[PDB]
């Protein structure tokens, strides 16, 4: 019930428009190649799990 | 999460991680 | 006695060319102003 | 709620942001959620009214 999130969870941290720049921000992201909690959808009655710092 | 009573989905966790972005000429993130 | 050697080696050596010191000077000026703006 | 004047140094205030400058019509495209506009120097360069 665990898998590898390749490059997922990257988003726009602000509503600023920027064009062709390499901007370095520091806030909450899902880390690269993290061990995200895979689930099966085909246990399945009541799958409650905690919310710590935001979930993907 | 609830579904509709009568699929390889994830759930991840967020952490204060530094990340370098790559905006394109359209203002979207390409890398 | 070897003028054709000079003209051919002149073509080839500039052919190898087609700037470490020069691009360095442009870059150090660029990072100097960019840190000044980001202050 | 003032009208828009261009090609002249004004003291604009668009949706609660300060700044002076001259407003020019542009052609670059935004995303629907984006309001500000910045360059490498981290200064405001564009805003839609």
């Amino acid at each position: 019930a665990y898998t590898n999130s390749f490059t997922r969870g990257v988003y726009y941290p602000d509503k600023v428009f920027r064009s062709s720049v390499l901007h370095s921000t520091q806030d909450l992201f899902l880390p690269f190649f993290s061990n995200v909690t895979w689930f099966h959808a085909i246990r399945f009655d009541n799958p409650v799990l905690p919310f710590n710092d935001g979930v993907y | 999460t609830l579904l509709a009573l009568h699929a390889a989905y994830y759930v991840g966790y967020l952490q204060p991680r530094t990340f370098l972005l790559k905006y394109n000429e359209n203002g979207t993130i390409t890398d | 006695e070897n003028q054709k050697l000079i003209a051919n080696q002149f073509n080839s050596a500039i052919g190898k060319i087609q700037l470490g010191k020069l691009q360095n000077v442009v870059n150090q000026n660029a990072q100097a102003l960019n840190t000044l703006v980001k202050q | 709620s003032t009208n828009l004047v261009k090609n002249k140094c004004v003291n604009f205030n668009f949706n609660g942001l300060t700044g002076t400058g001259v407003l020019t019509e542009s052609n670059k495209k935004f995303l629907p959620f984006q309001q500000f506009g910045r360059d490498i120097a981290d200064t405001t360069d564009a805003v839609r009214d």
